[PDB]
RNA sequence: CCCAACUGCAGACCGUACUCAUCACCGCAUCAGGUCCCCAAGCAUAGAAUGCUCUGGUACAUAGAGAAAGGUACACUCAGGGAAGUCGGCAAAAUAGAUGCGUAAGUUCGCAAGAAGCAUUGGCUCUGAGGGCAAAAAUUGCCAACUCAGAACUGCUUACGGCGGGGAAUCCAACUGUAUAAUUAAAACAUAGGUUUGU
RNA sequence: GUGGUAAUGCGAACACUUGCCAGGUAACAAAUCAAUCCUCCCACGGUGAGCUUUCUUUUCACCAUAAUCCACCUUGGGCCUUUUUACCGCGUUGUUCGGAGCGGGGGCUCAAGAUUGAAAAAUGCAGCUCUGUACUGUCAUUGUGAGUUCUGCGCAUUAAAGCAAAAACCUGGGGUGU
RNA sequence: CACGAGUUGUUCGGAAACUGAGCACAACGUUAUAUCGUUUUGUUAGGAAAGUGAAGGUGUGUCGCCAUAACUGAAAAGGGGCAACAGAGAACCUGGGAUUAUAUUCCAAAAAGAAAUUGCAUGUGGGA
RNA sequence: CGGGGAAACCCAGGUGGAGGCCUGUAGCGAUGCUGACGUGCAAAUCGCUCGUAUGAUUUGGGUAUCGGAGCGAAAGACUCA
């Protein structure tokens, strides 16, 4: 047979992201000593948007920790950030929305965003628009914080973790029907390149496991097993369960 | 242009 | 007069997309659409730059809310939680 | 090309070492005197008849004058 | 160098007079739309822009005060005068009654 | 069109200085074998394409 | 050494012809195929439709003679009947512009709809209405551009071009889209929606 | 450096500054409406040509002004001062604006123009003369309608679409100098 | 077909001299094999890729500080390039009787002329 | 801007210029005549008819992905007849 198309997109090729007008990555700022032992004062200069990103982008201008020079971060915004607003970053920095303050300075069930997993990474949970985590409960012994991520799922981060006051702006954009397919067309213009879709008992057999026969149907399960091959490894992929769910839904994700 | 002209006065 | 008995801005899409998606997509469109409050200067002047962005016309301050209203219901209890535990 | 309006400032001008001529037009309501210098053309324009050429005379002899009129084509080439 | 061939236009110019005097345009001469040959915004347009310029030199020259002069601002938007002569008929009774009642 | 480097100029200058018939008195020379240039290019039949 | 008004000297390299196509490029060719960009007149008309014209260009396409049959046509017409033809109304015919009335079932209330239908159109001579600018100015003078109505008289051989035939239903696919370059454009694919799976 | 309440003005030390910082330009956007150069048309006159049984004060052609500068009346924005009991008022064809300062008076400034001149007639184009690529002398029409994307025009379009970046350059902040 | 001719630029297009989608020299790693991979999400390479020079000291000349040569350096993270003849950028535009063929490219003193721009210098006028 | 209504709101006349909206050029395609041609103008063209024609539109130049591979709104289509 020939490629399957889910395994020619691992080359790249015209499959990968269109970042042209895209602005960068957002992220907080690096966790440096003013981090650590005071805090930094921002200022947010602008609130724009960015191709394929849902939520708005904030610019806010520090002043250099060590030169005489001005710094601007790109983070992903909360709701309800505002131009001018003043942005505490750092251990001291007050308990507000738009303040980046340690896991640990943060008292327990307050809503976050923007949330570290590693000390230092700057920000790689709750960042898609309207999504947020709570914070559970604080250990000491560990010096862990336990939060629940916008999946469902509960996972501990050390406390000097960083995480900001809030939910991600932009929220409830998936609320509103697409009505059409040039929406979709415009939608993914700034993503990549994978719209429309095909499905796989539409396509031949040569290049699908779903492709052939007299009807369109899959002549096998769809439920493929973890150690398929990759070609082999089309459908739903080592799937616990199908069907309808009916019930409460089991949180995703491994164990 | 002001006054719309009329046939009978081409006369003149 | 009324031009349109129940579908209003929906009405630019004819015929062709169906009674509950347009529905749907009616009120939405109609909030992202409209004059929102603007607790800066106090004058019903923010509208919609992109999703997200809401700027207002008074005092063209620019501010990061939800895709197709100034606020979310999440964001006051947020906001409210938060202020509440600033003030514990 | 520059108009200078007093009479000083054409005699300075003509005072000058990069004035290559003086082409004199006789206009039929005026006379123009302009001064080929080295990167602009500086003209003088005099209403008075009588006046005009009491400036054409007076003039630097040292300077070439020349008077303006149609060169026809058999004229020049 | 012989001259141009000539292209007259006596015979557009005749016609032009006709139809200047109201001639070759009926019923069985058009064939664009009404709106084509007259689009109904340009007629808005010009009466709506008659009727403002009307209002701003009678609020200059003092014939109605301010108020009056929204007033019929407001209506003159609201396709309450179909003509300027319709407009001035209104204000001349608008300063009868306030005339009368002074 | 007007663009071409001045290297693919000179090479069609030089094949336009090739495209030229043979000398008469070549033909008189002694032992020649040589009657026409068999190498003369038309613009219109065979492409350098430089 | 700095400046700003002059002045003096000097300002190097490559391209530059022609073509850009019913003959200069690709298609074995001076091939009715293909090939990006700019400038774009007058009249009719809604007009970059279509028809004709001044400027510019062209008369280059093998021609002459010339009512055989049979052909092709980016050519017509045919009395009476009117789909009886044929697998099948294929092909042709038919409808047409503008304006005023009028317009059904069904419907997601948006449509259906130009539904269906019924009327009027010329020419000429007039009459109203629709403005700009100056000095109860609710007045006086000048002046431009087009129209839209109404009226009388007088005509049609219904007479350039361009320009929907319509209706009652059934089966599919919701729709706009895409798609077997060179026999398949569809009910196929896509598509908003919907649901699963992994993380 | 220096004027003006201010908007902001002033050019022969108002010298330098990428040591270093911070901003701008480069730089990007719909439709509606109004449109510039320019094109076409009409009116008005000139010059030539055409037609002329008859008619047509007629038909046709032409009537041009490049860059670069100098001085400085409209249209549309932004702003300043004053009066501000301004809340109804101003304004667009149009979906709006105002004590976070509408409207009125007077100004500052920007953009697009108009106008005065230098260039520039010495040029160009038509005839015409008469005495050879000759030569003298004449003309050499200034007002409107329809188009026209230059422009007004952007934190500027549908938008789960929000419309490249750099060199280069311009200002300022500090500083040097004075 | 043969012969003989024709394409003229400080300002036009390109390059000199911009970045873009991108490429891939170096560097490193891999491969029996470099003819493989990484090389813009501010950006090479376990990676010491800056040869520049703020202020100082010393000396020359310029003045009453400035410029010039040397010794000690403040600061500057992230090697070198290519990729647009429609993006950015870009100081010339009319007349000609100036051709057989080129011209915003030719015209010579009345340049038919009118400009705009660089670089370097000399005087003039002012400051160091 | 009017007209109703106690209110909620409703009814009419304008303005405005939305839409993967319609008729139609150019453009981009290719339904039927199973027309022409079928040793052709042409190794796929011609004529009329026809689809769409503000959008998931069309197109220039640059770039990137290929041989058991690439690319594919999917026809085993296309990858120099
Ligand atoms: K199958
Ligand atoms: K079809
Ligand atoms: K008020
Ligand atoms: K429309
Ligand atoms: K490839
Ligand atoms: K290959
Ligand atoms: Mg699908
Ligand atoms: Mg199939
Ligand atoms: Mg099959
Ligand atoms: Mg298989
Ligand atoms: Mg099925
Ligand atoms: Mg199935
Ligand atoms: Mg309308
Ligand atoms: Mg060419
Ligand atoms: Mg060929
Ligand atoms: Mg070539
Ligand atoms: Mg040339
Ligand atoms: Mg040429
Ligand atoms: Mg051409
Ligand atoms: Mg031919
Ligand atoms: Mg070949
Ligand atoms: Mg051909
Ligand atoms: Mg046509
Ligand atoms: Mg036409
Ligand atoms: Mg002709
Ligand atoms: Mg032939
Ligand atoms: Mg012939
Ligand atoms: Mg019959
Ligand atoms: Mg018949
Ligand atoms: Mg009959
Ligand atoms: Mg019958
Ligand atoms: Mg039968
Ligand atoms: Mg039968
Ligand atoms: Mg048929
Ligand atoms: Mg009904
Ligand atoms: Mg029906
Ligand atoms: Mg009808
Ligand atoms: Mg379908
Ligand atoms: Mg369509
Ligand atoms: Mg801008
Ligand atoms: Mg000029
Ligand atoms: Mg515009
Ligand atoms: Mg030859
Ligand atoms: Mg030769
Ligand atoms: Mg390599
Ligand atoms: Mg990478
Ligand atoms: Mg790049
Ligand atoms: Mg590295
Ligand atoms: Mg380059
Ligand atoms: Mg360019
Ligand atoms: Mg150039
Ligand atoms: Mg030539
Ligand atoms: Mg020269
Ligand atoms: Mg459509
Ligand atoms: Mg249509
Ligand atoms: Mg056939
Ligand atoms: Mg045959
Ligand atoms: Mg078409
Ligand atoms: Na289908
Ligand atoms: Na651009």
């Amino acid at each position: 047979g020939k490629t399957v198309l889910s395994c020619r997109k691992g080359n790249g090729s015209v499959y990968q992201v269109h970042g042209h007008k895209r602005l960068g990555p957002a992220k907080l700022r690096i966790l440096d000593y003013a981090e650590r032992h005071g805090y930094m004062r921002g200022v947010v200069k602008s609130i724009e948007h960015e191709a394929g990103r849902g939520a708005a982008l904030a610019r806010v201008e520090f002043r250099h920790p060590y030169k005489f020079r001005r710094v601007k971060e790109l983070m992903v915004a909360p709701e309800g950030m505002f131009t001018g607003q003043s942005v505490f970053c750092g251990q001291k920095a007050p308990l507000a929305i738009g303040n980046v303050l340690p896991l640990g300075q943060i008292t327990e069930g307050c809503i976050v965003c923007n949330v570290e997993a590693k000390p230092g990474d700057r920000g790689t949970l709750a960042r898609a628009s309207g999504d947020y985590c709570i914070i559970i409960s604080h250990n000491h012994e560990t010096g862990r914080t336990r939060l629940k991520l916008p999946s469902g799922q509960k996972k501990s981060v050390p406390s000097t973790s960083r995480a900001m006051i809030g939910i991600i702006s932009g929220g409830g954009r998936i609320e509103k029907p697409v009505l059409k397919a040039g929406n979709s067309f415009y939608r993914f213009r700034g993503k990549r390149n994978c719209w429309p879709k095909v499905r796989g008992v539409a396509r031949n057999p040569v290049e699908h496991p779903h492709g052939g026969g007299n009807h369109q149907h899959i002549g096998h399960p769809s439920t493929v097993s973890r150690h398929s091959p990759p070609g082999q490894k089309v459908g739903l992929i080592a799937a616990r369960r199908t069907g309808r769910i009916r019930g409460g839904k089991a949180v995703k994700g491994a164990w | 242009v002001a006054v719309r002209a009329k046939v009978g006065s081409r006369s003149y | 007069a009324k031009r349109t008995v129940k579908m209003g801005v929906m009405g630019r899409y004819g015929t062709r997309y169906g009674a509950n998606p347009r529905k749907r997509a009616k009120k939405l469109e109609v909030s992202q659409h409209a004059k929102h409050f603007c607790s800066f200067c106090g004058k019903f002047a923010f509208r919609r730059k992109a999703v997200g962005i809401w700027r207002c016309d008074g005092c063209s301050k620019t501010v990061a809310g939800g895709a197709y209203t100034l606020s979310t219901p999440n964001n006051s209890t947020v906001r409210s939680t938060v202020r509440r535990l600033r003030e514990l | 090309p520059r108009e200078i309006k007093t009479l000083k400032e054409f005699l300075a001008i003509c005072s000058r070492k990069d004035a290559r001529c003086v082409k004199v037009k006789h206009n039929p309501s005026a006379t123009k005197f302009k001064v080929r210098c080295s990167r602009y053309l500086y003209t003088l324009v005099v209403n008075d008849k009588k006046k005009a050429d009491k400036i054409e005379r007076s003039i630097h002899p040292s300077v070439k004058k020349i008077a303006v009129t149609a060169r026809s084509h058999a004229k020049t080439n | 160098r012989k001259p141009v061939k000539v292209h007259s236009r006596a015979r557009w110019r005749k016609m032009k007079e006709a139809k200047d005097m109201g001639r070759h345009n009926g019923v069985g001469r058009r064939e664009g739309s009404r709106e084509a040959r007259m689009p109904s915004k340009e007629l808005w347009m010009r009466r709506l822009r008659i009727l403002r310029r009307l209002l701003r030199k009678y609020r200059a020259d003092k014939k109605i005060d301010r108020h009056v002069y929204r007033d019929l601002y407001m209506r003159a938007k609201g396709n309450v005068f179909r003509n300027k002569r319709n407009l001035v008929e209104h204000i001349h009774k608008i300063k009868n009654e306030k005339k009368k009642e002074r | 069109g007007r663009f071409k480097p001045l290297a693919v100029k000179k090479k069609y200058a030089k094949k336009m200085n090739q495209n030229k018939p043979v000398p008469y008195w070549i033909r008189l020379r002694t032992g020649n074998r040589i009657k026409w240039n068999e190498k003369r290019r038309h613009w219109r039949r065979t492409k350098l394409n430089y």
